[PDB]
């Protein structure tokens, strides 16, 4: 009974990185070798596990989350960063145990004049706990008066667009990004790789 | 990450390209190098192998490596990726506290030009 790391990485749609999507994966085999050994992810980064010892291990539970960023941020999807991304956004724990697995997605999310439809956040009152996700859109109060729910003079909307299209630089061209949390609790194994 | 560099070049025909690539974060050793090419438009990345025109050069100690590419040539203008690896298959690996990855990833490319001749 293998994991459905298809409807993950192959997804039709990924999410706006501040609306990230979590799918939990449990009860089947998880094998990793094809997806270690693609050519397709420029970033495989595990934490916590050798990712050439995954077939050979049993978790309690797997999560997968996803979601699209752009290539300069990949690098903040990672224990111990900070950055826009990583503070307001998408925060791994420090004792993280997974993998960080993303892919240029340029020709599928990139459009002529813009693709506007993922979204970051670009303020926030405090930083994210790890695996917290926040879709509010509260007016931002960033100094002393009250914004009431206005835009103005320190009170700014907290979402910004990416606008990907196809001649941005590497940098600012968009990723699909997926996290694998290996969760292990005192409980009987239900994600396990082909070696068992 | 890999810090590669330098993110682009312009040659002449019959000059060389240096590409470093700088290996950060890394748990254990580099356990495992390869260079890739991409001419615009097409899909796939193109595996390049070392030994003719292409030669690399590796500072285990440094967890860092760099590709020559010698003769150079219009057909080489393209876009050139460094992977590296790092896994438990070298020896001295930090602690797992620190935050440091195993596995691979890519460096951010080199666009390279080269000028025809004459
Ligand atoms: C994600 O999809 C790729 C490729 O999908 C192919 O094209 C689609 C339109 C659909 O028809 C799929 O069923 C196709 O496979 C998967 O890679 C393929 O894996 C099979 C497994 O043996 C292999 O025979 C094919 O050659 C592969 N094709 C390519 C282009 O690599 C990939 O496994 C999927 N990812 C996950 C996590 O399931």
């Amino acid at each position: 009974n293998l994991c459905p790391f298809g409807e993950v990485f192959n997804a039709t749609r990924f999410a706006s990185v501040y609306a990230w999507n979590r799918k939990r994966i449990s009860n089947c085999v998880a094998d990793y070798s094809v997806l270690y050994n693609s050519a397709s992810f420029s970033t495989f980064k595990c934490y916590g596990v050798s990712p050439t010892k995954l077939n050979d291990l049993c978790f309690t539970n797997v999560y997968a989350d996803s979601f699209v960023i752009r290539g300069d941020e990949v690098r903040q999807i990672a224990p111990g960063q900070t950055g826009k991304i990583a503070d307001y956004n998408y925060k791994l724990p420090d004792d993280f145990t997974g993998c960080v697995i993303a892919w240029n997605s340029n020709n599928l999310d990139s459009k002529v004049g813009g693709n506007y439809n993922y979204l970051y956040r670009l303020f926030r009152k405090s930083n994210l706990k790890p695996f917290e996700r926040d879709i509010s859109t509260e007016i931002y109060q960033a100094g002393s008066t009250p914004c009431n729910g206005v835009e103005g003079f320190n009170c700014y909307f907290p979402l910004q667009s990416y606008g990907f299209q196809p001649t941005n630089g590497v940098g600012y061209q968009p990723y699909r990004v997926v996290v694998l949390s290996f969760e292990l609790l005192h409980a009987p194994a239900t994600v396990c790789g082909p070696k068992k | 990450s890999v810090n590669q560099t330098p993110r682009t070049a312009t040659k002449e025909t019959g000059e060389s390209l240096t590409i470093n690539c700088v290996v950060t974060g890394a748990r254990c050793g580099l356990s495992r190098t390869s260079w890739f090419r991409k001419n615009p438009g097409t899909t796939d990345w193109e595996r390049m192998s070392i030994g003719g025109r292409y030669v690399e050069s590796v500072n285990k100690g440094a967890k860092s490596f760099s590709l020559r590419i010698k003769d150079l040539t219009v057909a080489d203008s393209a876009t050139y990726i460094c992977r590296a690896w790092s896994d438990t298959s070298q020896k001295p690996c930090h602690a797992w506290e620190q935050k440091m990855w195993e596995g691979h990833v890519d460096g951010a490319g080199t666009v390279l030009t080269v000028n025809q001749a004459s």
